């Protein structure tokens, strides 16, 4: 899926992807945003 | 060895891993605080009127 998305949208970089099956994406987002965080969060997951 | 990452709000050392610690200011007001003795070192003539 990562490869397919990269093909569809060239703008996306290797640093704009995370893992959706665990809470590891939080650390990735915080790190690459310098700890400020994001503005809009179109959430579709559940529970934790 | 301990490492603190303010960006990720995580503190890790040994086999412990603290995340999302939130600290709130205490009043920091203590009773019976020390009361210093204040004096002035002044010249004083032996005889005065």
């Amino acid at each position: 899926k990562r490869a397919y998305l990269q093909a569809r949208f060239p703008q996306l970089d290797s640093t704009s992807f995370a893992n959706s099956r665990d809470t590891s994406f939080e650390q990735h987002v915080l790190w690459h945003t310098g700890g400020k965080g994001v503005d809009l969060v179109l959430n579709s997951l559940a529970e934790e | 060895d301990v490492v603190v990452s303010r960006w990720l709000r995580v503190t890790v050392a040994g086999g412990v891993h603290i995340s999302g610690l939130h600290t709130e200011s205490a009043p920091r007001r203590q009773q019976e605080q020390q009361v210093p003795i204040l004096e002035k070192f002044c010249f004083t003539p032996h005889t005065e009127e």
